[PDB]
């Protein structure tokens, strides 16, 4: 009975409910973020449960501010609540200190908000992990991640999701340090296709995004033409 | 798992377990016999038995997914004379949370209901009635839901 | 604030807290009530003098308004709470309506309070049953009984508490127009009925009588013994 | 704001075939003291709306912050819906009415103008919540000194063009500079059309004939 | 056994069971459907009566002049959610003098349904909606499940036996964008008929239709008003 | 959280409050208390349990408490809950005094406290107070008085009572040897010394393992006193002498 | 353990189901809707002779044009009746009109189910009401009969039977009633079914009956009027 | 929100068990002593740190409340810190209202009453500490004890903590009402020594006194001098 | 000895033996990170050293850390759960800022540790929440007290130390350091930085590289807490 609330430690010093919540995040599909010289690139595999859904149903990239992006994996209700909380943090920061929130500070505030949900019995830990990434002339390109336990750590490349280990073994090869978002995009599609399992899941449509010097520091959905060419290159690479 | 308790009896099973542990990977290495095992609970097996030298490869078996459900149903209903109208995708979708050992119930009970109704060949409704049989659900004497 | 749901439904539809409240009610000294042509009378059973209690501080028939009185059977603290609440509401009624309170009004109020505590959060139901008697302004005799569930009815003669089934059977077999013709016949009827559970009588009973304008009547031990004798 | 402190003077606007034009001098006065002399009083709310403000400048800057945050938030969702000029006019009317009802006015009479879906828009709001839509507007002493010329020319000619509106705005501002005590020579003029909002530099009332 | 007593107690597989039981409550209700074309969106419903003397329960409600829903599950929850939707739409009109875009309403719905499933002692909304609306971006159909998870569908069918309906819908999805209003309504009726149990036919007594479009407020057809739509099947 | 809730305020399957029953079970182990109402006084006789050679003497008493100028009470159960209840009683007395400028009658007070206690055992989720009270006082309505309270919230006027250890035995003699209305203060004190000597079976009255209180009316005003050592020991010597002559 | 707001593995709130069980303990009540009016009949169920039968107020009027009949607990109704009446009067106050029947049923239905344990009110309701009501009255739309259940689910019925013998009573009501009854015939059939269910032999003293018609306000049948109907009954 | 139900509840034998366990924790701590001399009051405990790496001066166990009254404990540490803070606050509130130094009996009553609240309040557990307070009020020494149950006792001399029974036997042997301050502190130092498990270095014990001059801790050099004998 | 009575192993309440099992387990969680830290007090310098584990080459090594500044003068090591560590560091920064706002001078190390330990004591009294699974160590210069080294734990213990270790290897490091402090003075110069590095290397048996530890220092000459860079760290690493 040591795993019924987050207000109890296991006899070996663990909070189990958090471990279970983090287990949930490994049932959702795979997401990827790669940091480069110019900026950040998010790419998510969106599984099509049924043929009857629209294109763009349950988009899994959000915009928490005009310069920040947000990729999610797990329970979508938790993902959307945390998107709301990150938006609120950004707006409050702008109204109070008079300028765009530095991304690290946003990651810290959001993570504290998540961690506060992993102490008490009256609430339960969020079932979602997510990655924030922005770009500014001063602070440069950044890419962070926050897990259900509330730990925030910067990353040069990461994959949150079901096939997280396969992507991680894949993302390690780019040498992202010395490229720009334009080639990172093709790489991201390439990986998201390499990791996808056609035996288990039926089919997917990519969601790609970026923020970098090519946007003047604006996070925005990658344009249609570039997305299609990336998808085509990824398809060819999967001979 | 072993534990410190004053109640006897379990010690003997633990002791034959120690002997099995030693047989798998111990003095006098054995490299001609291989072992298999199956368990519903892996959260209670001893670490010295899940150790990475005795039981090296551990394999997970998930509750089958939609494609798996259609595959299982198809495999088991292969012998019965079924009509060319049954949409196994439908039957997969209306069978959430069905462990693989359940179409056997569905496939067979559909055949049984076809027999009951004095039929010769199966039809979608036969499989649906089979599914309602396998779920084993009771009513609350009323249907206030809209 | 403590906000748990003490009373809750159960399979087969039972308010087990309510049932246990009335099971407590079944552990209280028998109280009786009858209704006659022009007199009501309340009868209780005293557990024992004990030769050291002060019976003045132990009263079991109380007045809620000059024209309304009540007797209970169950726990005592809950009885005290309900009696004070009813008293406050009778006085508020007097102040707002400028007319004397009526027996049905106060019985309704008490029953509503019991139901409220039976359906609120973090509250244990009252384990008390009441017997309200009195005369409305029109001068009509009245008798109501309130259960711990919040239900009330009107009666000609009901007994509440320990041994209630026996006394109710006695009253049901015996209640007839003959026994209410003479106020003494009614007082003696109540005394006799009670005398099917209590042992000693006289020093093991209390009585109460009320008339149209006549205030609450407490019968003294000597007069009660004389009434039993005349019954003898 | 029970007591205005640093204030912006008259703001005037007029619509034509394809949009609107608004004008406003860059002067915040602290009671007959041209204290701040290079402050713009015209803002772009979104790609199809602009705003001019008279009265307290702190209040205008706060409303600027609130309204721009709202626009940021909406563009954030990226659902394909943007506030129209009418939406911003309604939002302002309700905001100022609420502040009026709470006995704490927002000391700002404020001219909203936009062009969306092939139709122009030109609205007005006051600290008390009075709102309306007209083909030409003017606040402060501009409602007395400039509104007559705009109204005369529009009633005579119902539909103006871009240069006609430009010239009429410049004449109006010249009259204001001649006869308005709290006015200043340098001003900006904004124009919305099918292409977006555009604020021009500190144009001069350079033509000031002073034959005494 | 002990992982399905509260909504805040994660199960060791990364599943909350209470949410799934609420989904079940939504699946036990009577069938309903939704469609969208390039011009209209049509809901089609199947009411059912407890006895032969009682009426068939209403299961389409109004929200605004440009939005409509169709419920399936506990009514009281559906009524609560209708109250919420209508208040939100009215507030949008009062503040902005403008119809509320549909997507935003569905987002607020999801967020409101999210709070219960993360606090101790609260329970999920045991109702499943099918919102049909018409905004500046055109027709829309959405679905809502007790888990605060909404879906932008082009056609769906929630409720009991709804899977055969979903099969027919996915079967003819190509035509829906080009269809007339009549053909769309007939597709919806035909699917909801696929749901009916064999010896039971569509009648004026067990059908209701809702429609919203470019120049047509949301309107509900029921009783004999549905006969013109049914006559032709 | 329902997992850890104790349900200290819910009925059992026979309509008996268990937490209350256990609360009354705690009292039956603390010091004995005695009540005796004379015709010219009231008196409380509890046993001094804090019997160690290394305790210090402080305060005018150790179990008797003043509540007004004209009222005092003694406690059996937990010491800390005792302190809490005593404080609330003092507050009640002063609040009545402030509203009416008259000393609070005795049943006024006892029922105010018991109402607090009852409410506490009705709703809230707390444990009930494990204390039973004995009071003494005078008021122009009923003269010298002796009340008693319990964890339930029930009270009772007693011409003689006993709440605490060996309550059955003490009340048994009190029934055997009480003259209703035929008792002077001196006789009541002697009866107390006798009954307690029985009950405190451990040794005999050491004149130091006991507490006595007297409430009287003197010069028109109440006077409360706690018997010193000399008078108590003299009373005990008189008691032993009387018993010896009796044998 | 097992909070009040909890979902069974079937998708049913447990507390709601148990509340629906309590309606079988209650006496049997009937209601019939006809063009000429609507009637209510119920069984007083006199346990012992010693109690005044008149003191069982088990039918009350909500307004001059509404009537209510209940089954379940005595105590649980009282608050629902007060809510219904204050809502009717509130509507009359605001709109100077007469509150309709469906609307009062809806308001009473909403007031049900708003029960919980966490963050509600200093004294909000805890368990669901365990009573099943019958609203019948004449509105601008004519005679109406509505049936309510502890689930906050209400539906307008042509004839309904609620209570310990509701089954069997319903089969009878279904065999007899037709679309063209008369009010008096409805009273006769209702009294006959009641007689058929009660353990005791029917008499004017151990029932109550009430009808509401377009002309006359809600009417309570008097002892002599009851005898007059029962004699030929 | 926070639990609104008591976590200490009566048992079938009418015993509040959690209080008993708190008392067990107190009995399993470090020893402590207090004596009431004729002209002073002495407290003394043992502060045996776990290694050479602990700064003896980093924290203290004998702590004052005002200039004339102070206290020591035996039990858990953090609970002692909380109670020290609450005592100082209550003392300052009394001074603010009455402009006079708080008497020891009243401060003990008030701190104890604060200790009762946590035996009955909701969602909290009893303090695992017992305190002794010393004061010099009314030209007269005072020694009090306060336990997790919220009960207090006036003591002539006491010893609580590990092996407190034997300590109380010792002190019963060595009390003499006409005792003098230096002899009293010497006797205390001994009692701690009755069971210590090592050599009593100056940096392994604490003492504090009270007299007319005022409650005040003893500096280690003073401690070594007294320990000389 | 090990009895259980009810929920004594599920919420922070006493066991029949006067034991708080939840606090004990929380202490057990400090080791779940797998890291260790050491702090050493010198004559004019106080040092805190800690491990730095780059699990792989996708993390940004600049971000993963366990050194933080509370003020410009007071700097701390965090060990154990990372999220809890961040929470406690935020609370510490807020507390120090409030101290300077309210009382007009910078916060003493000991008093900050006391405030934070009090917070943790509230966490270990009330049962709604659970004790945090992280431990602090603080360092800075006092005006008239010299260099200060202090630590705090989940239960609320805030002892001040002459040389300390926290983490998985608490006991071995503490033994080594106790012996050193026994030897002459426990290091008596700014080359106390070498003693801490040696202790960590011996206990963990690592033979550190420049990019596998992070140091912080405070000097009497330079009171402002400083986070030793990689070049300086490599210089010290070569020194031994």
């Amino acid at each position: 009975g040591y795993d019924l609330s987050a207000s109890t430690f296991s006899p070996d010093g663990r909070v189990f409910q958090v471990e279970y919540a983090m287990k949930a995040v490994e049932n959702s599909s795979t997401a990827i973020g790669i940091r480069c010289k110019d900026g950040v690139v998010f790419g998510v595999e969106k599984l099509v449960l049924s043929k009857l859904y629209e294109e763009g149903s349950n988009k899994r990239l959000f915009n928490v501010d005009r310069h920040v992006g947000m990729a999610v994996a797990g329970l979508l209700a938790d993902a959307r609540s945390l998107a709301d909380i990150a938006r609120e943090e950004a707006s409050n920061f702008r109204s109070n200190f008079g300028y765009n929130i530095p991304l690290k500070h946003l990651a810290d505030r959001v993570a504290m908000y998540v961690h506060a949900y992993t102490l008490y019995s009256a609430v339960r830990p969020f079932g979602c992990s997510f990655m924030l990434g922005s770009y500014s002339v001063n602070d440069g390109a950044q890419l962070y991640m926050i897990d259900p336990s509330g730990v925030s750590y910067g990353y040069w490349g990461c994959a949150i999701g079901k096939a997280r280990q396969a992507a991680k073994t894949e993302i390690e090869k780019l040498q992202m340090k010395e490229m720009t978002c334009r080639d990172i995009v093709k790489e991201v599609a390439k990986i998201i296709y390499i990791v996808h399992d056609e035996v288990k899941d039926k089919a997917f449509e990519l969601e790609l995004s970026w923020v970098g010097e090519l946007t003047n520091g604006r996070h925005e959905i990658v344009p249609k033409d570039i997305r299609e060419e990336a998808e085509k290159y990824a398809k060819e690479s999967l001979k | 798992k072993r534990f410190d308790s004053e109640k006897a009896g379990d010690r003997e099973v633990q002791r034959t377990m120690l002997e099995l542990l030693n047989q798998l990977d111990g003095f006098q290495p054995n490299t001609q016999v291989k072992v298999i095992a199956a368990t519903n609970r892996v959260d209670i097996l001893d670490p010295a038995l899940l150790r990475s030298g005795r039981l090296d490869r551990k394999i997970e078996f998930p509750m089958p997914n939609e494609e798996a459900r259609a595959r299982i149903m198809q495999i088991h209903s292969r012998k019965m004379n079924v009509s060319p109208d049954v949409n196994y995708e439908e039957l997969a979708r209306c069978t959430d949370d069905f462990n693989g050992a359940q179409c056997k119930a569905v496939c067979v009970e559909a055949g049984m209901i076809a027999l009951r109704r004095g039929a010769t060949e199966l039809t979608h409704e036969d499989y649906m009635e089979g599914i309602l049989e396998v779920q084993a659900k009771k009513k609350a004497n009323l249907q206030y839901y809209a | 604030s403590y906000d748990r749901a003490i009373t809750v439904f159960s399979p087969d539809g039972h308010l087990f807290q309510v049932e246990y409240a009335q099971e407590a009610v079944k552990k209280g000294s028998t109280a009786v009530g009858v209704r006659g042509r022009d007199i009501v009378v309340l009868g209780v059973e005293k557990k024992s003098v004990a030769k050291l209690q002060d019976e003045r501080t132990v009263r079991k028939i109380c007045a809620l308004d000059d024209n309304v009185c009540m007797a209970f059977a169950g726990l005592t603290a809950d009885a005290r709470i309900v009696i004070n609440r009813a008293r406050v509401e009778c006085q508020s009624h007097r102040l707002t309506v400028e007319d004397p309170v009526t027996v049905e009004y106060i019985t309704r109020y008490i029953a509503s309070l019991k139901q409220r505590y039976t359906q609120s959060n973090g509250r244990r139901p009252f384990g008390i049953s009441a017997l309200i008697v009195g005369f409305d302004f029109d001068g009509t005799p009245r008798l109501y009984q309130t259960d711990p569930s919040g239900t009330y009815h009107a009666w000609k003669a009901n007994a509440i508490g320990r041994g209630a089934k026996s006394v109710r059977e006695f009253l049901e077999k015996n209640y007839t127009d003959e026994a209410i013709e003479t106020d003494d016949l009614t007082i003696k009827l109540v005394i006799k009925a009670l005398l099917e559970v209590v042992q000693s009588g006289g020093k093991n009973i209390e009585l109460a009588v009320m008339r149209r304008d006549q205030s609450l009547k407490i019968l003294n031990p000597e007069e009660i013994e004389k009434y039993v004798a005349e019954i003898e | 704001t029970q007591n205005p402190m640093v204030t912006g003077t008259s703001v005037l606007g007029v619509k034509f075939e394809g949009g609107v034009v608004i004008a406003a001098d860059m002067l915040g006065s602290y009671g007959s003291l041209a204290r701040f002399r290079n402050i713009s009083r015209i803002m772009r709310v979104n790609n199809s709306t602009m705003l001019g403000a008279s009265g307290d400048y702190a209040d205008f800057q706060y409303l600027k912050q609130v309204l721009g945050q709202m626009v940021i938030d909406e563009e954030l969702l990226g659902d394909g819906h943007s506030y129209s000029p009418r939406a911003i006019h309604s939002w302002l009317t309700r905001a100022m009415y609420s502040r009026r009802s709470k006995m704490n006015p927002l000391w700002n009479t404020m001219v909203i103008g936009g062009y969306a879906d092939g139709e122009s828009f030109l609205g007005y709001v006051d600290m008390l919540g009075v709102a309306y839509e007209a083909p030409s507007l003017a606040t402060g002493y501009g409602a007395y000194l400039a509104q007559p010329l705009l109204r005369e020319v529009l009633e005579k000619q119902p539909v103006l063009s871009q240069t006609e509106a430009r010239d009429l705005v410049e004449r109006c501002m010249r009259v204001l500079y001649y006869r308005d005590a709290r006015s200043y020579n340098r001003f900006q003029i904004a124009t919305v059309t099918e292409k977006g909002v555009e604020i021009e530099g500190p144009l001069s009332t350079e033509t000031n004939w002073d034959i005494a | 056994n002990q992982y399905d007593n509260d909504v805040t107690v994660w199960s060791p597989q990364g599943r909350i069971h209470q949410i799934e039981y609420a989904m079940e409550a939504v699946k036990q209700g009577s069938a309903t459907v939704g469609l969208k074309s390039k011009t209209h969106a049509v809901l089609v419903a199947l009411k059912r009566a407890q006895s032969e003397l009682a009426a068939h329960q209403k299961k389409i409600l109004h929200v605004d002049n440009h939005i409509g829903i169709s419920i399936a599950g506990l009514t009281a929850d559906a009524r609560l959610l209708c109250n919420f939707m209508r208040q939100e739409c009215l507030d949008s009109r009062f503040v902005f003098d403008r119809p509320l875009p549909v997507s935003r309403l569905v987002s607020l719905i999801g967020s409101k349904t999210q709070i219960p499933t993360q606090r101790y002692g609260r329970r999920p909304y045991g109702v499943g909606l099918l919102i049909a609306g018409y905004d500046d971006m055109g027709p829309h159909i959405f679905q809502t499940c007790p888990s605060a998870n909404y879906f932008d569908c082009r056609a769906m069918s929630i409720g009991a036996r709804s899977q055969s309906a979903r099969t027919y819908l996915e079967r003819h999805m190509s035509e829906f964008m080009e269809c007339n209003l009549n053909e769309l309504v007939k597709h919806g009726l035909r699917a909801l008929r696929e749901t009916l149990p064999a010896e039971q036919d569509l009648t004026t007594k067990n059908v209701s239709i809702g429609i919203v479009g470019k120049d047509l407020e949301f309107t509900i057809y029921d009783d004999d008003d549905v006969s013109p739509f049914l006559e032709g099947l | 959280s329902r997992r850890y809730d104790s349900r200290t305020t819910i009925f059992s399957p026979e309509g008996r409050l268990y937490q209350v029953e256990y609360a009354m079970e705690a009292i039956g182990h603390a010091g004995t208390c005695l009540g005796i109402l004379a015709n010219d006084g009231v008196l409380l006789a509890a046993e001094r349990r804090n019997i160690h050679k290394l305790l210090d003497e402080v305060f005018f008493s150790e179990k008797i408490y003043k509540l007004n100028e004209d009222m005092a009470c003694s406690v059996a159960g937990i010491t800390s809950d005792a302190n809490v209840l005593t404080n609330e009683l003092r507050l009640i007395a002063q609040r009545y005094l402030l509203q009416y400028q008259e000393p609070i009658p005795c049943e006024q007070l006892v029922t105010a406290l018991c109402d607090i206690k009852q409410a506490y055992t009705q709703f809230g989720g707390k444990r009930p107070f494990g204390v039973s009270l004995l009071y003494i006082g005078w008021d122009k309505h009923y003269g010298f008085q002796l009340y008693q309270s319990d964890p339930s919230g029930n009270y009772g006027g007693w011409k003689a009572t006993c709440i605490g250890n060996n309550s059955a035995a003490a009340v048994s003699m009190l029934k055997q040897d009480y003259k209703e209305g035929e008792m002077t203060l001196k006789s009541a004190l002697a009866l107390a010394i006798k009954v307690l000597n029985k009950t405190m079976d451990v040794s005999k009255l050491s004149a130091e393992k006991v507490e006595i209180a007297t409430l009287t009316r003197e010069n028109g005003k109440t006077v409360i006193r706690v018997l010193k050592q000399k008078e108590v020991e003299q009373l005990i010597k008189k008691h032993e002498e009387e018993e010896a002559k009796a044998e | 353990y097992r909070g009040v707001n909890t979902f069974s593995p079937e998708g049913r709130l447990f507390q709601v189901e148990y509340a629906i069980e309590a309606i079988k303990l209650g006496s049997t009540a009937i209601g019939i809707q006809t063009s000429e009016g609507v009637c209510l009949a119920v069984e007083k169920r006199i346990t012992s002779p010693l109690m005044e039968p008149s003191s069982i107020e088990k039918i009350v009027e909500i307004d001059a044009h509404i009537g209510c009949a209940m089954s379940g607990l005595i105590a649980d109704a009282k608050t629902l009746i007060d809510k219904a009446r204050v809502e009717t009067q509130n509507h009359w106050f605001t709109y100077n009109e007469t509150m309709t029947v469906e609307s009062v049923t809806q308001a009473v239905s909403n007031l049900a189910l708003q029960f919980g344990e966490e963050d509600a009110d200093p004294g909000a309701m805890s368990r669901p009401f365990g009573v099943a009501l019958l609203f019948g009255g004449v509105d601008e739309k004519g005679p109406q009969l509505f049936h309510m259940d502890p689930s906050g689910t209400f539906v307008q019925c042509d004839a309904r039977a609620i209570g310990s013998a509701s089954e069997g009573a319903q089969s009878s009501l279904q065999e007899v009633y037709h679309k063209s009854m008369t009010l008096k015939e409805a009273i006769k059939s209702s009294l006959i079914i009641l007689k058929q269910v009660m353990e005791e032999k029917l008499n004017a003293t151990n029932i109550e009956l009430a009808t509401v018609q377009p002309g006359q306000n809600f009417h309570m049948f008097t002892k002599e009027e009851l005898e007059e109907v029962i004699k030929d009954i | 929100r926070g639990y609104s139900f008591s976590l200490t509840t009566f048992s079938p034998s009418g015993k509040l068990v959690q209080i008993e366990y708190a008392l067990a924790a107190v009995a399993g701590g470090a020893p402590s002593v207090g004596i009431k001399a004729a002209n002073g009051v002495v407290l003394a405990t043992e502060k045996k740190q776990k290694s050479i790496l602990y700064d003896e001066r980093s924290v203290h166990k004998v702590e004052p409340i005002t200039k004339h009254i102070g206290l020591v404990y035996s039990g858990m540490g953090p609970d002692y810190r909380v109670l020290v803070h609450r005592a100082r606050k209550l003392a300052q509130q009394y001074y603010l209202v009455y402009q006079e130094p708080i008497p020891t009996a009243q401060l003990v009553q008030r701190v104890a009453s604060v200790m009762q609240e946590y035996t009955q309040s909701g969602g909290v557990r009893p303090f695992g500490v017992s305190l002794l307070i010393c004061g010099w009020n009314e030209g007269r020494p005072y020694l009090f004890q306060s336990d997790p149950s919220g009960a207090y006792f006036a003591w002539k001399a006491t010893a609580m903590g590990k092996n407190y029974v034997n300590g109380k036997t010792f002190l019963e042997k060595r009390y003499n009402e006409d005792l003098e301050l230096e002899d009293a502190i010497h006797t205390a130092i001994l009692t701690l020594k009755e069971s210590f498990e090592g050599q009593m270095t100056e940096d392994n014990i604490e003492v504090g006194i009270c007299n007319e001059a005022g409650f005040r801790r003893l500096t280690p050099t003073e401690v070594k001098d007294y320990l000389a004998a | 000895r090990g009895s259980s009575a009810g929920f004594d192993r599920h919420i922070t309440i006493f066991s029949p033996e006067g034991r708080l099992y939840q606090v004990e387990y929380a202490f057990k969680a400090i080791n779940q990170g797998g890291l260790t830290s050491v702090a050493v007090r010198g004559k004019d310098c106080a040092v805190i050293v800690t491990q730095k584990k780059v699990p792989d080459k996708l993390l940004d090594s600049s971000t993963v850390t366990h050194l933080f500044k509370i003020t410009e003068n007071i700097g701390c090591v965090m060990t154990g759960m990372t999220a809890d560590s961040r929470s406690q560091v935020q609370r510490a920064r807020y507390e120090a800022a409030n101290w300077k706002y309210k009382y007009g001078y910078e916060i003493p190390v000991d008093m900050l540790c006391k405030r934070i330990a009090d917070i943790s004591q509230v966490y270990t009294q009330n049962a709604e929440m659970r004790p945090l699974g992280c431990c602090m160590i603080l360092i800075g210069i006092d005006e008239e007290q010299g260099p200060q080294v202090y630590k705090c734990d989940p239960a609320g213990y805030y002892c001040g130390f002459k040389a300390t270790a926290a983490g998985v290897k608490q006991t071995e490091s503490t033994s080594f350091l106790e012996k050193k402090v026994k030897k002459k003075f426990d290091w008596t110069f700014e080359q106390t930085v070498e003693t801490a590095i040696t202790c960590l290397s011996t206990v963990l048996s690592i033979d550190f590289k420049p990019s596998e530890i992070e140091v912080g220092v405070v000097t009497v000459e330079n009171p402002k807490f400083r986070i030793l860079t990689e070049a300086e760290i490599d210089a010290h690493l070569v020194a031994l």
